[PDB]
C-alpha cells in the first residue's frame, strides 16, 4: 500500500 | 504528503498536495488529497492512500443518512467524530490516517478537526499534517495573522504546501486549494509546482539556494 | 407444534390486566400477613407464620424474614421458594455495588433492580411471574429508616406502614387508624403486634406462629443493628404487651 | 389459535390478508407520475385540532431522487424507510451512482414477508415510492405488506382508494403536465376527506429531476388549493 | 502452517497431436530416507483424466479421496453420469483449483503441486497445473520439481508452441517423456527408477502403463575419472 | 428463546394486544401536558385511595431523562421504568457520539420506536403506556411537547393529557386552549394545566403534582403549597 | 514458515484515448526463474465493455477478476439488466480490494473502458484498494521501466516547444488507436530487453463503442 | 378442516392441506406456458394487471445464460427460488467450470420445497414454476410445484384455466417437439397454447411475456414492442 | 427438531392455585409412607421397601440414599424423579461447596441446593415439577444434627418429626404423642418402627422396612487411617439383621  | 488547513478572519484555507509514493518509487502526482463531504465539509488524507480515500468516502455516505434521518445537516464536531470513533475501533490494526475535518456551521462557525489512526481528535485554528508537515509549518506560521486577506490566506497556503513540495521528497506533484466560508467551501484550483515553483521564485525572488 | 400448550403469560385481558399478575397476587392473598412499620429511630416486621404444627422446629426455622444486607431485609408473602431465588440474586446484587462503589447499596437501588426483575417475567420470556410480595426494611444516609413493597407485576411503593399477604384489607384500616408520624419504635412493636392479633385467622397469637425483626440506631452510635428475634424473644415481647 | 405463516384455504396468508384490512382503516395517500415529475399528496387527519399538523410526518424522503407516502398503521413504516435509506445510500457507495427507483422498492419489499416464528407479524403499512433515475424515468410504485410491488400512472391507498382509484381512472393521461398533477391529487383528495381539505389537513409533495425531492410547504399549497377553486367555479 | 513430511517428486507431461502424456515415479521419500516404494501418484479419474500429484503424500491421499467421492456424487440422480454429463478434466481441475486456493486462503495448504491431464469430450487435450497457493497455469509442457527445471527445456524441444502439436506424434512425445524420466534419475536425490506413465488419447482413450524402468543409462565414463583434479592413478 | 407472535393481525385488520395496551393507559392516573410561551408545564393525578404513602421515597410520575428533558406517562408503572432507562442511556449516548444533547423530538423518536419494536418482536407483548415528553432542545428557547402511545405513533400537542378519564380534560383544553394565545407566562401555564386537572381530579390537595420546564435545564417540581395555592385561587373566582 | 504469497511477474499497461482504450499486458507467467508458461492470458473481458487485468500474484489475480465478473453478473440481475458504468466498476473493485484490507490480493490492478460520454478510460488501483483515473498507466514487475516512457510520449511531461526558451509546454492532445498501439509495443519490447519476467508474448485488447477487439505479438523468449 | 392448522400435520386419509392450499394460489395466478423442441424451449406468459394505471407483474425471471423459468402464483416466493436457482447455477461455474444440468435444477428446487413440508413454523412455497434451459444434453422444460414435485415435459402450462393450453399442447405434441431451428414457429405454436386459456381477453403488447433458449440462443426475455410481432 | 417448549407449563389458575405443583403434591399422597424422627444425638429416617414383584431384589433398590458422609434423604412420591434428584443432589454438593470450601455442606444448604433445583422444575420452560417429597437428614459441626422436609413446590421446613405420603395424617398424630425433646437416639429408631407398622399392609420385617440414621462417626466405615481429624460418616444405613433385633423388642 502507496501512502500520501 | 503535505496537507494543511487554517482558520482565519474569512473562513478556513484547505491545501495539500498531490503526490502518492510507495518507497522511494513516486507513483502518482495527481491524488485528490482533498474529498468533498458535502457543499459545507471537507475532509483532507494523509497516510495510507486506500485507508484515507475508504474511510472519508464511507464518511460522507454517514454524513448523508444523519441529514436525512435528522432533517438537517451534520455538525463538523459529530462528522469528525464518526470517523475518529470508527479508527478507533481499528486501533492496533495498522490503519494509517491523519485527516483533517474542516467545515462550517451555523452552530459551530468555521470549525477544523484533526483526527489521525492512534484516534487521537483535536480542535485547532492550524494544523499540517503528512511527512511534509514541518515544513509547512516552518513558512505557514512565520507569516500567519489572523487578519490576512483572503488573497494573502490563499497564497499562503498555497506557498506552505510549494514549500514542503520542494524540500520534501514525499511531497509534490500540484496543490490543490480551497477556500471555506458561511456560504460553503469554494475550489480554487490545482496548481502544478512544475510552473508554481518558478513562477514564485521569479515573482517573489524567494529560492535563492536553487540555480535560478 | 408446541404452540397448543402454551397458557401465553404475558398477555392483555381485553380490559388491559396482566392476568397471570392478576392471579399471582390472588395467590398471594392467602399467605400468611406480613406488617411493616416505620418509626422516626427504626423499624419493625412482623408476620404471621402458615398454620404451624407443634413438630415444627420453630427456633431454626426461616419462612418471613431475609436478611439482604446488614442494613436491608425483607419480609416475604407468598411462595418461598420463588422468594429465595429473588433473595439471592438481591444479596448478590447488593455485594456487586458494595464491590465497585465501596458504599453499601442505598435501599431504593435495591429494591428497584428486582422489581425490574420481576416486571420482565410479565413482559417477555413466556415464564409465570414470581408468586412473592415482598416488605423491604432497611437504613441508607441518604434516606435513613425506609419501607416498600414490590408485588408480581414489578410495581413498588415506599410506606409509613403497611401489610401484604392475607386480611391487608382489615390490617391496613387498622395501622391507619393508630399509625402516626412521631412513634417511636417500641410503640411501632406493639401496633404491629396488636394488628396481627387482631386479623389473624388464628384463635390466639402466640409466639411459635411468629417472625419478627427490628432494625434499629440502637447498637452503638451513628449505626445501625439488624435483629432478627429468637422465639424467646417474641415469647417475651408478647408478654410485654400482653397479647399472652 | 394458529400459526402466523398459515394459508387460508383460498391459498392466501391470513396474516397479509388482515394487514391489508388494517391498511383501508389508514389515511389517504394519492400519488400521480408525469413526465415531468410525480406528485405525492397525503391526508394528514388529525385525531384532535390541539394536535400540531406539520408535526404528522406521512410523507418521506428516502435519498435526493426517491421519496415516499405512507397509508395504515404508519409507525410500522419507520424501519422500512430507514432500510431504504441504507440501501439507497449503501448502493452509491459501492457503486458511485444513483439507485434505481425499481431496485429499491425491490429492496424494501424484500423486507415484507421474513416474518414468523425475524419478526412477528407483516406491516400493518403500504407505501407509495416514487422518483427519478435516469433509465426509466420518473416513477411511482405501490408497495404491499405481502411483498408485492407494482408500477403505477397513478394510485390511491387507503380509507378513500377505492372512490379516489375511480376517478384517477378516468382523469389521468399520459400528457398531464406536473401543475395539473398537483391539482388533481388536490381535487381528488378533497372528495374523499370526511373534513374540509386545506393547507394544515393535507401535504403535498414532489420529485423532478431537477430539483430532486421536495416536501411542499403550507404557504405553496395554499395557493394550489386556491388555485384549484377557482378552476372548478369557472366552468 | 505445515511441513511436507513423505514426499513424492516430479510430476511431467506434455500435449501431442492426439492427446497428453503425464508421468511420475513411485516413489515416496521422507527427507533424504528412501522410505516408500510402491506409491502411485497418478490417478485416473474417469476415462478420459489422470492426476499427478507431487509434494506432501498424505495430502495426495487425502486428494484421491476427494475426487473418488466427486466421481461418487456426479453419478447421484444422473442417468447421463457416463455420457454427456460424465466429469471431464476441466470439472476436476477447477475443483482442484477452488479447493487448493481455499486452503491456502485459511492459511493451512494441501502441500501439493498438481497437474491435471486428459482430453476433454469435445476432444481437445486439457493440460493444466495448481499448486498449494492456488496459482494456476497452462502450457503445451508442464512440470513440478526438478522436472520444471530439467523436463520442461528438453520437452519444449519437442513442443516450443502452440504449432508444435499438430507435428508431435504420440511415439515423439512418449519418447521424450520417458527420456526426461532418466535425466531426472541421473540428477534428482530424491528420485527412483521406477516410474508410471498414463497417455490420454482422444480415440484410444486412457492407457495405464505401471512399473515403467529407466533404462539405457550411460555409465560407462565413470571408470575414466579418476581423483578431482591432479590424481592419476 | 420464547419466540411467540403475541402481537399480530385480527381479520378485522386491528391487533388486539397494542389496542389491549391502550386500555391500560385508559385505566392509568391522568397526565397532562401543556406548553405556554416559553415553558412546559406537566401535570399529573395521582389516585387518592392511598394514605400512610410515604412521598419523600415514592416514584415520581415526571422522570427527567436529561436535564432539559422531561418524560411523564399514563399506564402500566413497571413498564415506564424500563422505557425511562432506556430513555436516560440514549440522552448519554447521544451526548458522547454527537457532542450535543438529545432535541425532543429525537428523544421522543427513540422512545417511540422502541414501542413500535416491541409490537412486532416475537415473545413480548407491547408496553401498557403513553408517554409526554417535554423539554427544550439545546440553545432553542421554544418549548417542545410530544405524545407517544404502544403502537409506536408520536406527534407534535399544544397541549395533550392522557389517562383516565382525558377524554374530559381533552374536552377542556380544546376549549380553553388558544393556538393564537399560549399562556404567556409560568403562573398562567401552571393555572390552566391545574385547572383541567381539577374537572376530573377530586381535591386537589395530595392529589395533583405540577413540575415546570423552563429553556435551559430549568426544571423544577411544585410542592403541595404552591399547587395548593393554585387550587384554592380558581375555587374562589369559580363562584359566579 | 508456510508463506501465502508467490510472484509471477509480468507487467501491463492501460493507455486512453479520446473514443477508445487499450489494457495490454505480457504473457510470459514465471515463478522465482523459471517460466511457468509463454502464453497465459491475463487480460480479461468482463462484459459491459470492461476489461480488467489484476497482475502479480496469479491466484490472487484470478480470485478478484472472478469475483468481479460475477459482480457484474449480480449487478444485471438486481438492478434491470442495467450497464455497469467504468466509474461504477472502479468503485466496486474498491471495495471488493479494500474487503480483504488484513490480508490483501498481491496484485496491481488496471480496468479500461469507456465512460458514460464515450471517452476512454483508464481506472488503476494498488492492491488494497486505492483508485484514481488517468490516462496512462503501467503496472506490474516493469511498471518502473515504463510508467516514466509513458509520462513522457503520452502526456508529453519535460517537453517545450522548441525555441519558446522552455517556457511553453508541449500541447496536450489525444493520441490515434494507430499511435497508442506504438508506443504500447515499444514500451514492451523495451521493458522486455531489460527485464527477466517480461517476454514471450504481448495481448492487447482494445475497447471501443463496437465491442472488445484483440491483437497479439511476439515477444523475445530469452 | 381439523388438519390444516400447519404443514407438520397429516390429515387422517393422508394429505397435506397447507402444501394443497399452497398448490391453490397457483390456480389462481396468471397462466402460462411451458413447451420445447429439440433445439430451443420457450416460455410464453400472461401477464396480469391490478388495474389500468398499474403495470403488468412480470412472470419470467432469468437464472443464467442456459436457464430461467416463469412463475405462476406468489411472486415473492418465486423471487426467492429463483434466486436459490441463480446461486446454484453460479456455484457450479466458479467451482466446476460447469453449467448446471436443467435437471439437477429440478432435483435442488424439490428438496429446497420440501424441507419447508415437514418442520414447524415455516410454510410451503406459493408459487409453481415452469423451468426452461438448454444444457449438454439439449432443450428442457420442467414444471415445479411447491408440494416439491418436479416434473420434465415436452410441454405443459400451470395457473387459472391452464386445462385449456394444456390439451391444446397434448394433442400438438407431434407438430411443435419437431420445430427444429425455427426460434419463431416455436413460440408461434406457444403463444397460440397460452390463448386457449383466454377468457374475455385476449393478448395484447404489453400482456403478453415471452422467453426463449436454446442451441445458440442465451435465454433472453421479450416484452413490449419486442412481441408485436406475435400477437 | 429441538426444545421448542421455552414457556412455563406450570401457572396460576384463576383462583390462585398452581394446578401441577398441587396435581405433584397428590401424586406424593398417592406414595408409600416415608418419615423422619430426630433424636438429641441423631436423627432417623424409614419407609416400607414395597416391592413390585416378589421376583425384584428390593435390596437393589433402595429408597434412602447417602448424599453426603452426614447426610441421608428418603421420599414420597415417584422414585424415578427421587433418583435423579439424588443425583443432582450428590453432584451440587461437591460443585459448589466441596470444590470452593474443601468440606462437605451443612444440612440446611445442601438443602437449599436441592429445593432450588426443585423450584426450577416448577417455572422453567417445558417442564414439569418433581413428583416427590423429600426428607433430608444431616449433621453438621456448627447446626448439628437436623431433619428436612421438601416439597415439589421447591419449599422446605425443619422438623422435630414428620411423615408424608399415604397415611401421613395418621402417623403424624401418632408421633406427637411420642416426641419429647429428650429422645435418645435408640427411643427414636424404636417409635419409627412402630409409627411404620401402622401404615405397612404385608410383611413388616428387615427386609421390607429400609431404615437409615445420622448419628456417631463411624471411623470402622472410613476405609483408611492416619488422619486423625478426619473421622468417618454419620450415616448408616442399618442392616437387614439391625432391623429385625429391634422388632423382638417391640
Ligand atoms: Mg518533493
Ligand atoms: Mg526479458
Amino acid at each position: 500500500a502507496p501512502a500520501x | 504528503t503535505t496537507t494543511l488547513a487554517f482558520r482565519f478572519q474569512g473562513g478556513i484555507i484547505v491545501a495539500v498536495d498531490s503526490r502518492a509514493t510507495a518507497g522511494n518509487w513516486v507513483a502518482s502526482q495527481t491524488v485528490k488529497k482533498v474529498i468533498e463531504i458535502n457543499p459545507f465539509l471537507l475532509g483532507t488524507m494523509a497516510g495510507g492512500a486506500a485507508d484515507c480515500q475508504f474511510w472519508e468516502t464511507w464518511l460522507g455516505s454517514q454524513c448523508r443518512l444523519h441529514e436525512l434521518r435528522e432533517k438537517e445537516r451534520i455538525s463538523v464536531a459529530a462528522a469528525s467524530k464518526i470517523l475518529s470513533n470508527l479508527v478507533y475501533q481499528y486501533k492496533g490494526a495498522g490503519l494509517s490516517m491523519g485527516t483533517m475535518i474542516c467545515g462550517y456551521t451555523r452552530k459551530e462557525g468555521p470549525t477544523i478537526y484533526y483526527v489521525d489512526s492512534d484516534g487521537t481528535r483535536l480542535k485547532g485554528d492550524i494544523f499540517c499534517v503528512g511527512s511534509g508537515q514541518t515544513f509547512a509549518y516552518g513558512v505557514l506560521d512565520s507569516n500567519y495573522k489572523w487578519d490576512l486577506s483572503v488573497e494573502d490566506a490563499l497564497y499562503l497556503g498555497k506557498r506552505s504546501i510549494l514549500a514542503a513540495a520542494h524540500r520534501d521528497a514525499y511531497s509534490g506533484g500540484s496543490v490543490n486549494l480551497y477556500h471555506v466560508t458561511e456560504d460553503g467551501w469554494i475550489y480554487h484550483g490545482n496548481h502544478d509546482v512544475g510552473e508554481l515553483f518558478w513562477k514564485v521564485k521569479e515573482e517573489e525572488g524567494s529560492f535563492n539556494n536553487v540555480i535560478g | 407444534g408446541s404452540r397448543r400448550y402454551d397458557s401465553r403469560t404475558t398477555i392483555f385481558s381485553p380490559e388491559g390486566r396482566l392476568y397471570q399478575v392478576e392471579y399471582a397476587l390472588e395467590s398471594i392473598s392467602h399467605a400468611g400477613t406480613a406488617i411493616g412499620i416505620m418509626a422516626s429511630d427504626g423499624i419493625v416486621l412482623a408476620a404471621e407464620r402458615k398454620v404451624t404444627s407443634t413438630l415444627l422446629e420453630q427456633d431454626t426455622s426461616t419462612e418471613k424474614l431475609y436478611k439482604l444486607n446488614d442494613k436491608i431485609a425483607v419480609a416475604v408473602a407468598g411462595l418461598t421458594a420463588d422468594a429465595e431465588i429473588l433473595i439471592n440474586t438481591a444479596r448478590i446484587h447488593a455485594q456487586n455495588y458494595l464491590k465497585t462503589y465501596n458504599e453499601d447499596i442505598p435501599v431504593e437501588i435495591l429494591v428497584r433492580r428486582l422489581s425490574d426483575i420481576k416486571q420482565g417475567y410479565t413482559q417477555h420470556g413466556g415464564l409465570r411471574p414470581f408468586g412473592v410480595s415482598f416488605i423491604y426494611a432497611g437504613y441508607d444516609d441518604r434516606y435513613g429508616y425506609q419501607l416498600y413493597t414490590s408485588n408480581p407485576s414489578g410495581n413498588y411503593t415506599g410506606w409509613k406502614a403497611i401489610s401484604v399477604g392475607a386480611n391487608t384489607s382489615a390490617a391496613q384500616t387498622l395501622l391507619q387508624m393508630d399509625y402516626k408520624d412521631d412513634m417511636k419504635v417500641d410503640d411501632a412493636i406493639e401496633l404491629a403486634l396488636k394488628t396481627l392479633s387482631k386479623t389473624t385467622d388464628s384463635s390466639a397469637l402466640t409466639y411459635d406462629r411468629l417472625e419478627f425483626a427490628t432494625i434499629r440506631k440502637g447498637a452503638n452510635d451513628g449505626e445501625v443493628y439488624q435483629k432478627i428475634f429468637k422465639p424467646q424473644e417474641i415469647k417475651d415481647i408478647l408478654v410485654k404487651t400482653g397479647i399472652t | 389459535d394458529r400459526g402466523v405463516s398459515t394459508f387460508s384455504p383460498e391459498g392466501r396468508l391470513f396474516q397479509v390478508e388482515y394487514s391489508l384490512e388494517a391498511i383501508k382503516l389508514g389515511s389517504t395517500a394519492i400519488g400521480i407520475a408525469t413526465k415531468e415529475g410525480v406528485v405525492l399528496g397525503v391526508e394528514k387527519r388529525a385525531t384532535s385540532p390541539l394536535l400540531e399538523s406539520d408535526s404528522i410526518e406521512k410523507i418521506v424522503e428516502i435519498d435526493r431522487h426517491i421519496g415516499c407516502a405512507m397509508s395504515g398503521l404508519t409507525a410500522d413504516a419507520r424501519s422500512m424507510i430507514e432500510h431504504a435509506r441504507t440501501a439507497a445510500v449503501t448502493h452509491n457507495l459501492y457503486y458511485d451512482e444513483d439507485i434505481n427507483v425499481e431496485s429499491l422498492t425491490q429492496s424494501v419489499c424484500d423486507l415484507a414477508l421474513r416474518f414468523g416464528e425475524l419478526m412477528s407479524r407483516p406491516f400493518g403499512v403500504a407505501l407509495l415510492i416514487a422518483g427519478h433515475d435516469a433509465d426509466d424515468g420518473y416513477q411511482l410504485f405501490h408497495a404491499e405488506p405481502s411483498g408485492t410491488f407494482y408500477r403505477y400512472n397513478a394510485k390511491a391507498i387507503g380509507s378513500g382508494s377505492e372512490g379516489a382509484q375511480a376517478e384517477l381512472l378516468n382523469e389521468w393521461h399520459s400528457s398531464l403536465t406536473l401543475k395539473e398533477a398537483e391539482l388533481l391529487v388536490l381535487k381528488i383528495l378533497k372528495q374523499v376527506m370526511e373534513e374540509k381539505l386545506d393547507e394544515n389537513n393535507a401535504q403535498l409533495s414532489c420529485i423532478t429531476k431537477q430539483d430532486g425531492f421536495k416536501i411542499y410547504d403550507n404557504e405553496k399549497t395554499a395557493e394550489l388549493i386556491k388555485e384549484l377553486k377557482e378552476k372548478e367555479a369557472a366552468e | 502452517t505445515q511441513q511436507p513430511i513423505v514426499t513424492g517428486t516430479s510430476v511431467i507431461s506434455m500435449k501431442y497431436d492426439n492427446g497428453v502424456i503425464i508421468a511420475a515415479d513411485n516413489l515416496g521419500s521422507y527427507g533424504s530416507l528412501l522410505r516408500f516404494n510402491g506409491v502411485e501418484r497418478l490417478i485416473p479419474v474417469g476415462d478420459n483424466t489422470v492426476v499427478g500429484i507431487s509434494g506432501d503424500i498424505s495430502d495426495m491421499q487425502h486428494i484421491e479421496r476427494l475426487l473418488k467421492d466427486l466421481v461418487t456424487e456426479n453419478a447421484y440422480d444422473n442417468p447421463l453420469a457416463d455420457a454427456e454429463e460424465a466429469l471431464e478434466p476441466s470439472y476436476i481441475f477447477e475443483y482442484l483449483a477452488t479447493v487448493m486456493y481455499q486452503r491456502r486462503s485459511k492459511m493451512n495448504p494441501l502441500w501439493n503441486a498438481i497437474i491435471v491431464a486428459g482430453v476433454q469430450s469435445n476432444g481437445d487435450q486439457f493440460l493444466r497445473y495448481v499448486n498449494l497457493l492456488g496459482v494456476t497455469y497452462s502450457s503445451p509442457t508442464l512440470a513440478t520439481g526438478f522436472g520444471a527445471h530439467m523436463a520442461n527445456p528438453l520437452l519444449r524441444k519437442v513442443v516450443d508452441r502452440e504449432s508444435d502439436i499438430p507435428k508431435t506424434t504420440v511415439q515423439v512425445a512418449e519418447e521424450a517423456i520417458v527420456n526426461a524420466m532418466r535425466v531426472l534419475y541421473y540428477r534428482d536425490a530424491r528420485s527412483s527408477r521406477n516410474f508410471s506413465l498414463a497417455i490420454i488419447d482422444k480415440n484410444t482413450g486412457l492407457t495405464f502403463k505401471k512399473n515403467l524402468q529407466v533404462e539405457n543409462m550411460k555409465w560407462d565414463f565413470a571408470k575414466d575419472i579418476k581423483g578431482y583434479g591432479t590424481q592419476k592413478i | 428463546g420464547y419466540d411467540r407472535a403475541l402481537s399480530i393481525f385480527s381479520p378485522d385488520g386491528h391487533i388486539f394486544q397494542v389496542e389491549y395496551a391502550l386500555e391500560a393507559v385508559k385505566r392509568g392516573t391522568c397526565a397532562v401536558g401543556v406548553k405556554g410561551k416559553n415553558c412546559v408545564v406537566l401535570g399529573c393525578e395521582r389516585r387518592s385511595t392511598l394514605k400512610l404513602q410515604d412521598t419523600r421515597i415514592t416514584p415520581s410520575k415526571v422522570s427527567k431523562i436529561d436535564s432539559h428533558v422531561v418524560l411523564s406517562f399514563s399506564g402500566l408503572n413497571a413498564d415506564s421504568r424500563i422505557l425511562i432507562e432506556k430513555a436516560r442511556v440514549e440522552a448519554q449516548s447521544h451526548r458522547l457520539t454527537l457532542e450535543d444533547p438529545v432535541t425532543v423530538e429525537y428523544l421522543t423518536r427513540y422512545v417511540a420506536g422502541v414501542q413500535q419494536r416491541y409490537t412486532q418482536s416475537g415473545g413480548v407483548r407491547p408496553f401498557g403506556v403513553s408517554t409526554l415528553i417535554a423539554g427544550f432542545d439545546p440553545r432553542d428557547d421554544e418549548p417542545k411537547l410530544y405524545q407517544t402511545e404502544p403502537s409506536g405513533i408520536y406527534s407534535s400537542w399544544s397541549a395533550q393529557t392522557i389517562g383516565r378519564n382525558s377524554k374530559t380534560v381533552r374536552e377542556f383544553l380544546e376549549k380553553n386552549y388558544d393556538r393564537k394565545e399560549p399562556p404567556a407566562t409560568v403562573e398562567e401555564c401552571v393555572k390552566l394545566t391545574v385547572r383541567s386537572l381539577l374537572e376530573v381530579v377530586q381535591t386537589g390537595a395530595k392529589n395533583i403534582e405540577i413540575t415546570v420546564v423552563k429553556p435551559d435545564s430549568d426544571i423544577v417540581a411544585l410542592s403541595s403549597e404552591e399547587i395548593n395555592q393554585y387550587v384554592t385561587q380558581i375555587e374562589q373566582e369559580k363562584q359566579e | 514458515q508456510f508463506n501465502p504469497y508467490g510472484d509471477n511477474g509480468g507487467t501491463i499497461l492501460g493507455i486512453a484515448g479520446e473514443d477508445f482504450a487499450v489494457l495490454a499486458g505480457d504473457t510470459r507467467n514465471i515463478t522465482d526463474y523459471s517460466i511457468n508458461s509463454r502464453y497465459e492470458p491475463k487480460v480479461f473481458d468482463c462484459g459491459d465493455n470492461i476489461v480488467m487485468s489484476a497482475n502479480g500474484f496469479a491466484a490472487d489475480g484470478d480470485a478478484l477478476v472472478k469475483r468481479f465478473k460475477n459482480s457484474v453478473k449480480w449487478y444485471h440481475f438486481d438492478h434491470n439488466d442495467k450497464k455497469l458504468s467504468i466509474n461504477s466498476a472502479a468503485r466496486n473493485i474498491q471495495h471488493l480490494l479494500y474487503g480483504k484490507r488484513f490480508f490483501p490480493y498481491y496484485v496491481h490492478t488496471i480496468i479500461a473502458g469507456l465512460d458514460e460520454d464515450g471517452k476512454g478510460a483508464v481506472y488503476s488501483f494498488d492492491p488494497v484498494g486505492s483508485y484514481e483515473r488517468e490516462q496512462c498507466r503501467a503496472g506490474g514487475a516493469a511498471a518502473s521501466l515504463i510508467m516514466p516512457f509513458l509520462d513522457n510520449q503520452v502526456n508529453f511531461k519535460n517537453q517545450y516547444e522548441p525555441g519558446t526558451n522552455g517556457k511553453v509546454k508541449k500541447p496536450l492532445k489525444y493520441l490515434s488507436v494507430e499511435e497508442v498501439i506504438k508506443l504500447v509495443r515499444d514500451s514492451f519490447t523495451s521493458a522486455t530487453e531489460r527485464h527477466i519476467q517480461v517476454g514471450d508474448g504481448l495481448e492487447i485488447l482494445i475497447v471501443t463503442k463496437d465491442g472488445v477487439r484483440k491483437e497479439f505479438y511476439e515477444l523475445k523468449r530469452d | 378442516n381439523n388438519y390444516d392448522g400447519d404443514t407438520v400435520t397429516f390429515s387422517p386419509t393422508g394429505r397435506l392441506f397447507q402444501v394443497e392450499y399452497a398448490l391453490e394460489a397457483i390456480k389462481q395466478g396468471s397462466v402460462t406456458v411451458g413447451l420445447r423442441s429439440n433445439t430451443h424451449a420457450v416460455l410464453v406468459a400472461l401477464k396480469r394487471n391490478a388495474d389500468e394505471l398499474s403495470s403488468y407483474q412480470k412472470k419470467i425471471i432469468k437464472c443464467d445464460e442456459h436457464m430461467g423459468l416463469s412463475l405462476a402464483g406468489l411472486a415473492p416466493d418465486a423471487r426467492v427460488l429463483s434466486n436459490y436457482l441463480r446461486q446454484q447455477c453460479n456455484y457450479s461455474s466458479l467451482v466446476f467450470n460447469r453449467k448446471l444440468a436443467v435437471e439437477r435444477a429440478g432435483h435442488l428446487l424439490c428438496d429446497k420445497a420440501q424441507k419447508n413440508t415437514q418442520s414447524y413454523g415455516g410454510r410451503p412455497y406459493g408459487v409453481g414454476l415452469l423451468i426452461i434451459g438448454y444444457d449438454k444434453s439439449g432443450a428442457h422444460l420442467l414444471e415445479f410445484q411447491p408440494s416439491g414435485n418436479v416434473t420434465e415435459l415436452y410441454g405443459t402450462a400451470i395457473g387459472a384455466r391452464s386445462q385449456g393450453a394444456k390439451t391444446y399442447l397434448e394433442r400438438t405434441l407431434d407438430t411443435f417437439i419437431k420445430i427444429d431451428g425455427n426460434p419463431d414457429e416455436l413460440i408461434k405454436a406457444g403463444v397460440e397454447a397460452i390463448s386457449q386459456s383466454l377468457r374475455d381477453e385476449s393478448l395484447t403488447v404489453d400482456n403478453l411475456s415471452i422467453a426463449i433458449v436454446g442451441k445458440d440462443t442465451p435465454f433472453t426475455i421479450y416484452d413490449g414492442e419486442a412481441v408485436a410481432k406475435y400477437i | 427438531m429441538t426444545d421448542r417448549y421455552s414457556f412455563s407449563l406450570t401457572t396460576f389458575s384463576p383462583s390462585g392455585k398452581l394446578g401441577q405443583i398441587d396435581y405433584a403434591l397428590t401424586a406424593v399422597k398417592q406414595g408409600v409412607t416415608s418419615l423422619g424422627i430426630k433424636a438429641t444425638n441423631g436423627v432417623v429416617i424409614a419407609t416400607e421397601k414395597k416391592s413390585s414383584s416378589p421376583l425384584a431384589m428390593s435390596e437393589t433398590l433402595s429408597k434412602v440414599s447417602l448424599l453426603t458422609p452426614d447426610i441421608g434423604a428418603v421420599y414420597s412420591g415417584m422414585g424415578p424423579d427421587y433418583r435423579v434428584l439424588v443425583d443432582k443432589s450428590r453432584k451440587v454438593a461437591h460443585t459448589s461447596y466441596k470444590r470452593i470450601y474443601g468440606e462437605y455442606p451443612p444440612t440446611k444448604l445442601l438443602v437449599s441446593e436441592v429445593a432450588k433445583i426443585m423450584q426450577e422444575a416448577t417455572q422453567s420452560g417445558g417442564v414439569r415439577p418433581f413428583g416427590v417429597s423429600l426428607l433430608i437428614a444431616g449433621h453438621d459441626e456448627f447446626n448439628g444434627f437436623s431433619l428436612y422436609q421438601v416439597d415439589p413446590s421447591g419449599s422446605y421446613f425443619p422438623w422435630k418429626a414428620t411423615a408424608i405420603g399415604k397415611g401421613s395424617v395418621a402417623a403424624k398424630t401418632f408421633l406427637e404423642k411420642r416426641w419429647n425433646d429428650e429422645l435418645e437416639l435408640e427411643d427414636a429408631i424404636h417409635i419409627a418402627l412402630l409409627t411404620l407398622k401402622e401404615s405397612v399392609e404385608g410383611e413388616f420385617n428387615g427386609d421390607t422396612i429400609e431404615l437409615a440414621i445420622i448419628g456417631d462417626e463411624n471411623p470402622d466405615l472410613l476405609g483408611y487411617t492416619g488422619i486423625p481429624t478426619d473421622k468417618g460418616p454419620r450415616f448408616r444405613k442399618l442392616t437387614s439383621q439391625e432391623i429385625n433385633d429391634r422388632l423382638e423388642a417391640l
